[PDB]
């Protein structure tokens, strides 16, 4: 807005874009990958998680006898995320 | 990458400055509900699905591919066992019938 030049805005907003992120975030929560194949298809998350364990080579019985372990790593690895971005500048 | 849904195939067709790929996908549709459970505790050993998961029309647990519900009875030679079942959670009870117990009774 000075001379002749102009920004438009951008056609989605920003709490629509949040509302993607959180529909597509809600989804592989609670349904794994099947929404995206198609109809959300709902797993129990630990259960989701032993499937993704035998994705990568490991036998889906080591998440369930460590799921107390797996679960604090993966909260406090995420916890991590909020020092480094609020901090480190 | 490839369509929406599991990728089975894909075709090419010429187009005039460009081209156009039909391609031929995997949609799951028509689903039920199940009640699962991770393993199961039988004679004190948890078994867990091969692979597969344990569903349970209310009141009989069966082994299903995860992808297409066709159930089979929860048996030796399509799940395997690791310890005991102190350590997982959402353990149900119930019974997996061996094949070979059948043929050495019939003895
Ligand atoms: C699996 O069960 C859930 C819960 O019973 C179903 O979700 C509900 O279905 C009813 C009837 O269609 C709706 O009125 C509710 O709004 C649904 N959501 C709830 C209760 O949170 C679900 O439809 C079932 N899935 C299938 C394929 O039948
Ligand atoms: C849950 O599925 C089981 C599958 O075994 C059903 O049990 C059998 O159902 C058939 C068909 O009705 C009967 O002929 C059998 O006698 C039943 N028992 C056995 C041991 O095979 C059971 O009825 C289903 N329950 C519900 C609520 O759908
Ligand atoms: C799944 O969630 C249910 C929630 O009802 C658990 O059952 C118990 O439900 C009562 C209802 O008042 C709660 O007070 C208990 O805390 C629940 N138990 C637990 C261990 O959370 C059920 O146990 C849960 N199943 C699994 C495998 O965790
Ligand atoms: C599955 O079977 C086991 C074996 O009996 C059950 O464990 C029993 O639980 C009761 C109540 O907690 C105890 O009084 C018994 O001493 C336990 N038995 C053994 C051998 O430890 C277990 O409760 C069963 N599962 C369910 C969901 O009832």
């Amino acid at each position: 807005k000075f001379n002749g030049l102009t920004v438009l805005p951008p056609l989605l907003t920003d709490e629509m874009i949040a509302q993607y992120t959180s529909a597509l975030l809600a989804g592989t929560i609670t349904s794994g990958w099947t929404f995206g194949a198609g109809a959300a298809l709902q797993i129990p998350f630990a259960m989701q998680m032993a499937y993704r364990f035998n994705g990568i080579g490991v036998t889906q019985n080591v998440l369930y006898e460590n799921q107390k372990l797996i679960a604090n790593q993966f909260n406090s690895a995420i916890g991590k995320i909020q020092d480094s971005l609020s901090s480190t500048a | 990458f490839c369509g929406k849904g599991y990728h089975l195939m894909s075709f090419p067709q010429s187009a005039p400055h460009g081209v156009v790929f039909l391609h031929v996908t995997y949609v799951p549709a028509q689903e039920k509900n199940f009640t699962t459970a991770p393993a199961i505790c039988h004679d004190g050993k948890a078994h867990f699905p091969r692979e597969g998961v344990f569903v349970s029309n209310g009141t009989h647990w069966f082994v299903t591919q995860r992808n297409f519900y066709e159930p089979q009875i929860i048996t030796t030679d399509n799940t395997f066992v690791s310890g005991n079942c102190d350590v997982v959670i959402g353990i149900v009870n119930n019974t997996v019938y061996d094949p070979l117990q059948p043929e050495l009774d019939s003895f």
